[PDB]
């Protein structure tokens, strides 16, 4: 396929080791990615650790500070940096302002944390789960228990926590060894109902989509997706959370292959994110394989290799448009679909007008006037 | 309790 | 206080 024909536009957002970041600090636990705004490498030199905050929306510019901290992320959009040491003391500063947030000792250790919005973090414990309003102007008031974790992510390694935009819906996500491959396990938590249920999955994200019928108001679903250890089967599964029943149209479920190569045993999906703008999935593999869903139909559009070293860590990119990702040797890439091709793509590549329809409609997209 | 989703 | 990073 010709490069002017591709349904995606590609983007290299910067190479960490031309900034002068050693590649032993790229790696989950040391180089961490909230949202393709900041990159924030903990470097350890002589005994004595610091922080490299890489700004990718002001032309990568680098903030370089000494911490007694050993794990550190920046704010999705503001220079603000959440910083612990040994998973008990913890606190959160704005850089501009120079305040301090949070700052509480935890008796549990926190042994992951996400921003699951712009005023929430998400702590994951040994046994709990915890959020904080880290805007709330309470400095000294520790997170607050959101529920327990589920005994299906014993033995794992969070990878993520995510929720809805409601901070309603919340999911955990844990991997561990079997059978010689990586298995995923998802703790799915709904507040209002205080009830978990434990699925099979090695990604997770909730968004919003707009049906036929239901005006300007969207319908939540739930986004997962998994390779099964046993079988090496792939699996994109989209179902519909807290259905509106004032609504008219509903989102029935979607279930999709996810396509393994055959010498790719070892892969397993390592990202997912959602442009809820034109309804369209990035689902990303730790080989470093994009696969391209509408999310309407679930329909699998593009399938490429955006990457050859191994990914380690992803989060959305232009305003939730894309994805982005980084690999192992440092670079940090970007994906989202090109507006002036999918279209085209779909029609003429897919074959498939009904799906172009769908896709030049959601997001007034060009290539489709002469349908 | 129900699943919360069928899955 | 301790400061865990240095302003």
């Amino acid at each position: 396929m010709a490069m002017s024909d591709l349904p995606i536009e590609f983007t290299e957002l910067v190479d960490l080791m031309s900034l002068g970041i050693s590649p032993q600090f790229l790696d989950f636990r040391s180089t961490t990615f909230e949202s393709d705004h900041f990159v924030t490498v903990r470097e350890t030199k002589d005994g004595t650790n610091s922080v490299a905050i890489v700004d990718l929306a002001k032309g990568n510019e680098v903030t370089r500070k000494n911490m007694g901290g050993d794990s550190a992320i920046m704010h999705p959009s503001q220079m603000v940096i959440s910083v612990r040491a040994n998973g008990t003391i913890v606190q959160i500063f704005n850089l501009e302002t120079k305040s301090k947030l949070k700052s509480f000792t935890l008796d549990e250790p926190v042994i992951f944390w996400r921003w699951l919005s712009e005023t929430t973090l998400g702590f994951v414990t040994a046994r709990s789960i915890l959020t904080s309003n880290v805007f709330d102007g309470n400095v000294n008031a520790k997170p607050q228990l959101l529920t327990l974790r589920h005994a299906n992510l014993n033995n794992t390694q969070i990878i993520n926590f995510v929720a809805n935009k409601n901070l309603d819906w919340f999911a955990v996500v844990g991997i561990l060894q079997e059978n010689g491959r990586i298995a995923g396990r998802i703790q799915l938590f709904s507040k209002q109902r205080n009830i978990s249920q434990a699925i099979d999955g090695h990604v997770a994200i909730f968004t919003n989509i707009l049906l036929e019928g239901n005006g300007s108001t969207p319908v939540q679903v739930f986004v997962t997706g998994n390779r099964n250890a046993t079988t090496g089967a792939g699996e994109l599964r989209i179902i519909e959370i807290d259905h509106d029943a004032s609504l008219p149209s509903q989102y029935q479920k979607e279930t999709t292959d996810i396509f393994f190569p055959p010498d790719a045993t070892n892969d397993f999906p390592i990202a997912v994110q959602v442009s809820e703008k034109y309804g369209i999935i990035y689902l990303l593999t730790k080989y470093g394989f994009i696969h391209l869903y509408e999310l309407e139909t679930g329909t699998n559009l593009f399938v490429n290799r955006i990457t050859a070293e191994s990914v380690f860590t992803a989060a959305p990119y232009n305003h939730e448009n894309g994805i982005a990702c980084i690999n192992k040797k440092g670079q940090v890439l970007a994906v989202e679909i090109s507006t002036s091709q999918i279209v085209p793509y779909i029609l003429n590549k897919l074959s498939n007008v009904a799906l172009a329809l769908i896709v030049a409609t959601r997001g007034g997209l060009p290539g489709a006037d002469d349908l | 309790n129900l699943n919360l989703i069928d899955m």
